[PDB]
């Protein structure tokens, strides 16, 4: 699958990041079967964190490193998972993962953004 | 495949008769199990009363008198997917004039999808001393010989004509 | 003359410029034979050494005037050039214009060029390139660059005259270069790489000969302009008839009766995805992704119990196989034109709408499918007569030579040559034992066999080549194909299976005694030879379909996989990559595309699909269809002049059968002289009476009444026969009657004629045979033989008795004769293409003897993969384990060799291929189970088989039809061959309608305001009008559609009602203008009956719609409404002529449907009394079979144009168990099994599509010759 990120994204601090990550999929995005994932992780060998899955709906898993800062800001029927990130803080520098299913594509997709907060 | 074809409504004495009931299912590739029931009320009574019930590749016989040991089955054979209910008489007597009444009952297997129907067929019987001859063998046989004596004496008058008037054609020269 | 040679210098150029500034002052065509491109003349004779090459002046005087300059090279080509500096820098005296001429006009340029566009041709076909391929490209890049620079340098670049941009191919250059460059620097990929195919069209402008072919096929289709508008005409009308009649039908499923947790048809449909959740709510057949169709009236689809019809979801074959919309209607039009799998939109409709919508198909096959093809051919043969005829008119305008002398004394005409000849057919006929089931001992008696023939080849050609000399020896080319075939023969001995198939082609040997199969020779050298650029042509057209077609969608077939694909991987037929794409672009040019263009639409869309398809169809068949006239036209005329004479050498051959006829008579001569050294006026007036009676009128109609309701009776002997006992009694006693009646005639004609004469007539011994089978048949059933097996086949006879009919009608009687005076030219091309299919059937004995067998799962009936069960003996321990498993093999395939003939009968029709071709490259080997493509590149064989057995033995037989046709024109004075007398007074009388002078002009009336309408309606503009106005309406019904809301179907009602005003107005004001002259012309009259019926019929649908429930009458009776735009064809004359032509051949063609609906008759009562109660499997089902007569003359009309035999051929081969069971029972008849059998089958099928293809011909001859006749008169 063709993932569309920004391999590096700087973000002003206190203020508000868009994170792009869209597929191009020939099959049409069935709700009751398409998976999306957002992981997390300080390094490229740090563990990741799960804080945005899609299943059947939206599942924020409202991490405390995040408060409630994140927010899905995509359209899966649309071919966007863009994620949203609300006030962005200095700890929030890191790695972002958009992990993609979209049935019957047998590949899996997967996006990485490399976050970098400016004072 | 399968062809719906009517009983013969009348019997005689002393020998055997058939009777025919089919039931082709509406598609043949559809698979369906099968059983049967027959009722009859013979001439003079009202209730139809149940005779036999066939089903599962045995034959079960009502303790009726008119019908104990005188009734074989003449239907499908090898399955529970019966289209053909027919009955076969061994002995008929007189008692066996009447109405008969073919209950059919299938139930067809699909996809998730189970349909039980049900079809009746009724058949009159009468018991004669013997075989009266179909009114339509008789007419057509009549017909068939009144239309070759027609065509062949309207063809001996027409040689004959052209005979006599060659013939004095022949003398005028 | 030869001395005009002189350097272009700037003196000459100084008197061409005060030429030029004389004529100013003041103020033609040039040699054909010195224009640019050509060689120089021979007049001129040889160029002097320091001249060639250089800039030299003009020698044609029309350029003489103005500013040029000419260049000729070494190989005497002129090149004209610009005398004005190319850019205003560069003169033709300038050193570098002088190398840049130089490098232009060489022999190395143009080959460089050559082999430069074939790489990257060859490059072209990769799908998946490697990195290191881009520096590649960008040599290709810089090498087309750099002729680009040469010619721009040479010839200057648009200012000029002879200047490289006016030349229409370099355009095709620029193109290249500003695409490749452009988009190198301004980064869809495919769309780019679809560009670069473009440089594939660059070879029409490097290699000789190929510009001109170009040119003569853009040509032939100006000439196809009226017969085009006629056929989207036609599309269109029919596309509106079946938008009206069909609309919605393709939609109606099987839907369940009893739903649970309060469910309701519109809850379930708009919660459903997947067929799986589909198939709980609706029929489907095992195996198949459509729902099963279904109908509301009797004669349509039935539907299960528990099920009910109605019209809901989506419409079958992913949707694009519907009469929904105007656009979706006129796609399925062109598809029953083309007869592109016709026959499953033919089974849909019917199951879907009832079987009597059968006449909508015949109509549209015998009008667009026959008629509006047999114009395309008919158009395109006198554009390349006309061609070809102005092509002509302008080109005429010691020890050792003792014993090498006495072996050349060994090798004898009459005897060696003889002698080879009978070891040739000796050996094709050994290698013809060949099958699967063969033991050991067999194989080494053909081994040992194969060896003997191949040693006494060598043999032979050894003593050939010491006899004479070698150099001697490979003068002649057959020599040489024999010492080919010999080196190969030598080759596998001391060694593949291809291989051991080469020495078939020794069987063309006999080609030098045998005078149409050297016609075969001819015409397949003709192809690569006279014609051998148009073949070229072909196939750069065929490749860069391929080409673009792999680089359009072979990424949409991988990524989009799974929308054409439950497995999730690649079918049969895709264009991932370049072989597979050749093969679905080979498969569209046999005339099969819609299959294929479903799954390109599924992953790729519509419109691109569409456009590829398309063109692929339109240019390709274009192409195929000029090689085929051509090649034609010149093996027919133009090779054929009889220049020497029959064998002008005396044959070997005749000098063996002189010698022989010498012999044996000698022999004889001398056997029978040693024996013989040794040793009443009544008869004739009773057979005159008699003659006066047969010979009558009415003796005559009363034996063809006869004849009509005895043939009639034959129908009604179905399966239902035993629930009609009183027809079925009146019908034997009919019967009786009738032999009776038959016996009597035959009894007539014997007093009347004599037993010489009756048996001196064919037709009469026809009758004869008829008659003595039926009394035979009459007096086995009275002496109680009616029940045996003989007497019971025997019974089966009847069905011969329409062909009484034959001799009763003249129109059959005089076609009849035409086929059996054409049968004696027929059948030497018989043997000519049955000898062709012999080889090719044994090389496919040899390639695919005994590996179609596979183990598959019965029930699902999908074959197990390699992994588990990779031979014969795992498969039969899967049986011993698993019930449900079998090791089964093909019914038609390659074990033998007439099951290998029955395979390529196949092939050739395109009806049951594709299966065998899968079995032949899944084949591994004998005994072992087959792998997907494992043997790939056996279509190989397929594609050579088509091209040679199917496209050169079809020309042949054409070729020879044509010859046979015209010669049986000439004896008879030219007259029609397919008409008879009345009809010769009726076609004539036809003739001078259509040639008619401008009758008188039309009076005008002497009232002011009659007189002021008469002006009106006489005027040009008027007809103009009603002439878009007709348009309009036409597109006003090509406005509605499926499922439109009532509102809308008010509106075009509406507007549909103000048409039929406008033309009711136009009929008053002509009835006005024209009085009782309005009635003197036939087109005013069709007017006339068409505002009639219009009117009435609208009203009537009203009525039917408002206050009846009917609407198939309702559909019926909107029919009416066609009428008007019908009249589109009064303006349009080509079209107005082409329909001439046609109803000038409908007589003929009324003859030949009359024959070929009694062979259907007879053909449909063998059918009710043979296959009546097979296997309901393959083609044959609840609703197509031949149970009944209706059902055996829809099966039989369908394959008439060949369609699905195979299919119904499948359930009769089967003949054993488990195929079948011979037990089987049938409820409600006395019948036992379902069993077929193969002969009779086999041979039902072949001779009805033989014979079907012998009139069908007949059919085309006669509207060929109708339409030559209408073209040039
Ligand atoms: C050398 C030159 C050779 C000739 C080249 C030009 C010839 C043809 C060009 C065709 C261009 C077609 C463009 C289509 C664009 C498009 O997107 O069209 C959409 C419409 C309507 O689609 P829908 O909304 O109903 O889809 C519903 C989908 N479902 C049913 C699966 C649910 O498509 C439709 O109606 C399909 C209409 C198809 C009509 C027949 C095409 C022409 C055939 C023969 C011409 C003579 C040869
Ligand atoms: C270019 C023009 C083309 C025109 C159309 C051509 C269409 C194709 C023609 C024919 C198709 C069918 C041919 C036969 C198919 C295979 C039949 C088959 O499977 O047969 C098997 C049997 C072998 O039995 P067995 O030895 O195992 O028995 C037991 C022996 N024990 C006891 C010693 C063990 O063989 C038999 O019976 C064979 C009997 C029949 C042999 C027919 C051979 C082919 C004949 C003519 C071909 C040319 C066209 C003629 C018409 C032109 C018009
Ligand atoms: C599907 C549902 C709908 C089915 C509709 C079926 C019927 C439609 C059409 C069939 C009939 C077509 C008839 C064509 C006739 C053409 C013709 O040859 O017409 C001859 C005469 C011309 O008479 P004239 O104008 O010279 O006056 C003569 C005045 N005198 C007598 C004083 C000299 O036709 C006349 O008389 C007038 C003939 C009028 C014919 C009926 C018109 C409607 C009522
Ligand atoms: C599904 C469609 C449902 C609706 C169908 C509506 C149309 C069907 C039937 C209406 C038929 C109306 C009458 C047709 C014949 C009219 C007539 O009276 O035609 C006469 C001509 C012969 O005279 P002429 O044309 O040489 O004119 C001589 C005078 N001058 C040279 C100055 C022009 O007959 C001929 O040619 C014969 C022409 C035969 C045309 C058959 C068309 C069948 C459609
Ligand atoms: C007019 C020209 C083109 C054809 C002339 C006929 C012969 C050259 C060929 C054509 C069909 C051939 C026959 C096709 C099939 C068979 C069956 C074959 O035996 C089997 O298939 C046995 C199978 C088994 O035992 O299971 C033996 C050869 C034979 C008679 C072939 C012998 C050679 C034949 C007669
Ligand atoms: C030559 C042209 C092609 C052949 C034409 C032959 C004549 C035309 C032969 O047409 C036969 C069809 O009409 C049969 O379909 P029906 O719907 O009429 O069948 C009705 C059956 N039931 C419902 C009454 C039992
Ligand atoms: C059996 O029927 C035979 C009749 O139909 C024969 O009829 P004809 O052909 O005799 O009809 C009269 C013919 N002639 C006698 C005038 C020649
Ligand atoms: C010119 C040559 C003409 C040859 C004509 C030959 C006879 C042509 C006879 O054509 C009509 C019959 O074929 C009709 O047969 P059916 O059985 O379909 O009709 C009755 C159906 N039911 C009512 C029993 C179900
Ligand atoms: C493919 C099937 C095509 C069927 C076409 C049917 C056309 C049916 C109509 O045929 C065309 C008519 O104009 C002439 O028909 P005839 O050839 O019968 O005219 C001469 C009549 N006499 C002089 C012998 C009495
Ligand atoms: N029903 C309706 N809604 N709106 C207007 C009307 C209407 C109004 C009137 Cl005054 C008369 C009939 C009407 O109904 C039709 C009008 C047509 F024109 C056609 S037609 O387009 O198929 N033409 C045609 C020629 S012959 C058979 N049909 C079909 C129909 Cl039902
Ligand atoms: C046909 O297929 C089988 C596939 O298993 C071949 O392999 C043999 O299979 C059996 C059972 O699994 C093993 O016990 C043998 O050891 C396998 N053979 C060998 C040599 O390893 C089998 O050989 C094949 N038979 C034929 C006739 O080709
Ligand atoms: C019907 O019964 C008779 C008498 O037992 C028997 O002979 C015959 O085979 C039977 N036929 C069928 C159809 O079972
Ligand atoms: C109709 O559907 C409702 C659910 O919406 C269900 O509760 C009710 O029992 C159903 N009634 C019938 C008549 O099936
Ligand atoms: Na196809």
């Amino acid at each position: 699958m063709e993932v569309t990120v920004p391999a590096t994204l700087n973000v002003l601090n206190g203020s508000d990041a868009r994170l792009p990550c869209t597929f191009n999929s020939c099959y049409t995005v069935n709700h009751k079967q398409f998976s999306l994932n957002w992981t997390y992780q300080e390094c490229n060998n740090c563990s990741e964190e799960m804080f945005l899955q899609f299943r059947m709906k939206i599942i924020n898993l409202k991490l405390e490193r995040f408060q409630d800062r994140v927010e899905f800001s995509g359209n899966p029927s649309k071919y966007d998972v863009s994620v949203m990130l609300r006030n962005v803080q200095p700890e929030d520098e890191g790695i972002y993962n958009c992990y993609i299913m979209n049935p019957p594509d047998r590949h899996r997709g997967h996006g990485k953004i490399h976050l970098q907060v400016l004072m | 495949g399968c062809v719906e074809v009517d009983s013969e409504t009348e019997a005689v004495y002393g020998m055997t008769f058939k009777i025919l009931c089919i039931s082709c299912k509406r598609r043949s590739e559809t698979n369906a199990e099968t059983f049967t029931e027959w009722t009859f009320r013979q001439k003079g009574t009202e209730e139809f009363v149940k005779i036999l019930r066939y089903e599962n590749e045995v034959l079960q016989l009502e303790e009726d008198e008119r019908f104990e040991g005188r009734v074989v089955w003449n239907g499908s054979r090898g399955t529970k997917d019966l289209q053909d209910l027919s009955i076969f008489i061994t002995n008929v007597t007189y008692n066996h004039s009447g109405d008969y009444e073919c209950h059919v009952y299938r139930l067809l297997f699909f996809e998730n999808y189970e349909h039980n129907t049900s079809v009746v067929k009724k058949i009159h019987i009468e018991v004669v001393d013997k075989a009266n001859r179909d009114m339509a063998s008789i007419v057509s046989e009549i017909m068939m010989y009144v239309l070759i004596v027609v065509l062949t004496i309207w063809l001996v008058a027409e040689m004959i004509y052209c005979y006599k008037k060659i013939a004095a054609a022949t003398e005028t020269a | 003359g030869p001395q005009s040679f002189v350097h272009f210098t700037k003196q000459s150029l100084a008197l061409i410029e005060q030429r030029i500034a004389e004529r100013k002052s003041k103020e033609p065509k040039p040699s054909s034979d010195l224009e640019a491109g050509k060689q120089l003349p021979f007049i001129y004779g040889d160029i002097p050494p320091g001249m060639v090459s250089e800039p030299l002046e003009d020698l044609d005087p029309y350029y003489a005037d103005k500013k040029t300059f000419i260049v000729l090279n070494k190989g005497k080509t002129i090149f004209r050039f610009n005398a004005t500096p190319a850019l205003y820098m560069l003169s033709p005296f300038s050193p570098l214009r002088r190398i840049s001429i130089k490098i232009l006009v060489h022999s190395l340029f143009s080959m460089l060029i050559m082999c430069t566009i074939l790489t990257n041709c060859i490059f072209m076909t990769m799908n998946n390139p490697p990195d290191w391929t881009k520096n590649v490209e960008y040599t290709f890049t810089g090498i087309y660059t750099f002729e680009s620079l040469v010619k721009i340098l040479a010839r200057g670049f648009c200012v000029g005259e002879f200047t490289f941009l006016r030349d229409p191919w370099n355009w095709l250059d620029f193109v290249v270069i500003v695409f490749a460059y452009l988009t190198e620097f301004v980064n869809n990929v495919s769309a780019l790489r679809t560009f670069r195919v473009l440089r594939a069209l660059k070879t029409i402008s490097v290699i000789p000969g190929l510009k001109t072919i170009v040119g003569a096929l853009i040509q032939s289709v100006k000439k196809l302009s009226d017969v085009m508008i006629l056929t989207v005409f036609c599309l269109s009308v029919f596309a509106l008839i079946g938008l009206q009649l069909f609309m919605g039908n393709l939609k109606h499923k099987c839907f369940r009766n009893s739903l649970e947790n309060n469910e309701t048809l519109e809850s379930i449909m708009n919660t459903l995805e997947s067929e799986e959740d589909f198939r709980k709510y609706f029929y489907y057949l095992e195996g198949s992704k459509d729902a099963l169709l279904c109908g509301f009236s009797t004669d349509s689809g039935q539907c299960p119990e528990g099920y009910t019809c109605v019209k809901i979801g989506r419409n079958p074959d992913y949707g694009y196989t519907s009469f929904d919309t105007f656009s979706w209607a006129f796609l399925a039009l062109f598809r029953l034109m083309t007869q592109d799998y016709w026959e499953n939109l033919y089974q849909q409709t019917l199951r879907a709408a009832g079987k009597t919508y059968m006449i909508f198909f015949v109509v549209v096959i015998f009008l667009g499918s026959f008629y509006l093809i047999n114009l395309i051919l008919a158009v395109v043969a006198m554009a390349y007569e006309e061609q070809n005829q102005a092509n002509i008119e302008e080109a005429k305008q010691p020890y050792w030579i003792k014993f090498k002398k006495c072996i050349y004394f060994i090798v004898m005409d009459p005897f060696v040559d003889l002698a080879i000849t009978i070891c040739i057919v000796l050996n094709t006929l050994f290698m013809a034992m060949e099958h699967h089931p063969m033991t050991e001992e067999f194989k080494n008696v053909l081994a040992i066999g194969n060896l003997v023939f191949t040693g006494i080849f060598a043999a032979e050609m050894v003593l050939k080549l010491i006899a004479m000399d070698p150099y001697e020896y490979f003068q002649v080319g057959w020599n040489i194909f024999d010492s080919l075939i010999v080196t190969l023969s030598l080759v596998e001995l001391f060694l593949l299976s291809v291989l051991r198939s080469f020495r078939l082609l020794r069987v063309f040997k006999l080609a030098k005694s045998w005078p149409t199969l050297n016609m075969l020779i001819k015409i397949i050298g003709n192809s690569v030879g006279a014609l051998g650029n148009l073949t070229l042509v072909l196939a750069i057209i065929v490749f860069i379909f391929a080409v673009v077609g792999m680089q359009l969608f072979g990424k949409s077939y991988k990524e989009c996989v799974c929308k054409i694909n439950d497995d999730c991987t690649l079918p049969r037929w895709h264009m991932n990559d370049f072989f597979h794409s050749f093969l679905i672009v080979f498969r569209v040019l046999c005339g099969e595309w819609i299959e294929t263009m479903w799954d390109c639409m599924e992953v790729a869309g519509q419109a691109m699909c569409l456009i590829v398809y398309m063109m692929v169809m339109v240019i390709g068949n274009l192409v195929v269809l000029n090689l085929f006239l051509a090649l034609l036209l010149s093996s027919f005329s133009s090779d054929n002049l009889t220049a020497i004479e029959e064998d002008p050498d005396a044959n070997n051959l005749q000098i063996a059968v002189t010698r022989i006829k010498k012999g044996i008579n000698y022999v004889k001569q001398t056997l029978r002289e040693f024996i013989l050294k040794a040793f009443g006026k009544i008869w004739w007036n009773i057979r005159k009476t008699c003659y006066k009676i047969v010979e009558h009128s009415w003796f005559e109609s009363f034996i063809v009444l006869m004849i009509l309701l005895s043939s009639g009776a034959l129908a009604f002997e179905d399966i239902y026969i035993e629930r009609k006992k009183t027809i079925k009694i009146i019908l034997e006693y009919a019967d009786k009657i009738f032999t009776y009646i038959f016996i009597l005639e035959m009894l007539l004609k014997w007093i009347a004629y004599g037993y010489k004469t009756y048996f001196t007539n064919a037709w009469c011994w026809l009758d004869f045979l008829i008659v003595d089978v039926s009394l035979v048949t009459l007096v086995a059933n009275t002496l109680g033989y009616s029940d045996l097996g003989p007497i019971k086949s025997l019974r089966t006879l009847r069905a011969l008795r329409p062909l009484r009919a034959l001799s009763r009608f003249e129109g059959m009687r005089v076609v009849v004769n035409a086929l059996i005076g054409a049968i004696p030219s027929i059948m030497n091309v018989l043997l000519v293409c049955l000898i062709f299919w012999l080889i090719f059937s044994i090389m496919g004995v040899n390639l695919f003897a005994g590996k179609f067998y596979e183990c598959i799962n019965t029930t699902d009936g999908s074959r197990f993969p390699a992994s588990q069960v990779p031979n014969r003996s795992e498969c039969f321990a899967l049986m011993n384990v698993s019930q449900n498993v079998r090791w089964k093999n093909l019914k038609v395939n390659f074990d033998n060799v007439g099951l290998g003939y029955l395979s390529l009968l196949q092939v050739a029709t395109f009806k049951g291929w594709t299966i065998i071709m899968y079995a032949a490259v899944d084949s591994v080997n004998v005994d072992k189970q087959p792998k997907y493509e494992y043997s790939l590149y056996m279509y190989i064989y397929f594609v050579v088989f088509i091209i040679f057995g199917s496209f050169f033995t079809l020309n042949l037989f054409i070729g020879v039809i044509i010859d046979n046709f015209n010669q049986q024109k000439k004896k008879l004075g030219g007259q029609d061959i397919f008409m008879t007398e009345e009809q010769k007074k009726y076609y004539n009388a036809m003739k001078k309608l259509g040639s008619k002078k401008p009758q008188k002009p039309i009076p005008r009336p002497g009232n002011k305001i009659q007189g002021c309408i008469f002006d009106l309606v006489t005027n040009q503009a008027f007809d103009i009008s009603i002439m878009v106005l007709i348009c309009l309406n036409m597109v006003t019904m090509m406005v509605e559609k499926e499922g439109q809301s009532q509102h809308m179907t008010e509106v075009l009602y509406w507007i549909n009602v103000v048409f039929i005003i406008l033309f009711t107005g136009e009929c008053v004001l002509k009835l006005i203008s024209l009085r009782h002259y309005y009635f003197t012309v036939g087109w005013n009259i069709f007017d006339f009956v068409v505002v009639i019926i219009s009117i009435v019929g609208m009203f009537l649908a009203d009525l039917i719609e408002t206050y009846f429930v009917s609407p198939t009458l309702f559909r019926v009776i909107r029919l009416a409404r066609i009428g008007r735009i019908l009249r589109l064809v009064k303006g349009a004359k080509g079209i107005r002529t082409l329909l001439f032509a046609l109803m000038m051949s409908l007589p003929a063609l009324f003859n030949i449907g009359l024959l070929l609906f009694l062979v259907m008759f007879i053909y449909a009562i063998f059918g009710m009394s043979n296959f009546a109660y097979v296997k309901k499997e393959d083609g044959i089902n609840d609703m197509f079979n031949f149970e009944t007569f209706g059902n055996s003359m829809i099966c039989l009309f369908q394959i008439t144009t060949s369609a699905g035999w195979d299919g119904l051929l499948a359930p009769i081969l089967n003949s054993k168990p488990p195929d079948c069971d011979p037990k089987k029972v049938h409820p409600g008849s006395s019948v036992e099994g379902d069993c077929g059998n193969p002969s009779v089958g086999i041979f039902y099928f072949v001779s009805y599509i033989i014979i079907s293809f012998l009139v069908v011909v007949n059919m085309y001859i006669a509207v060929i010759l109708e339409n030559f006749s209408v073209a040039t008169e």
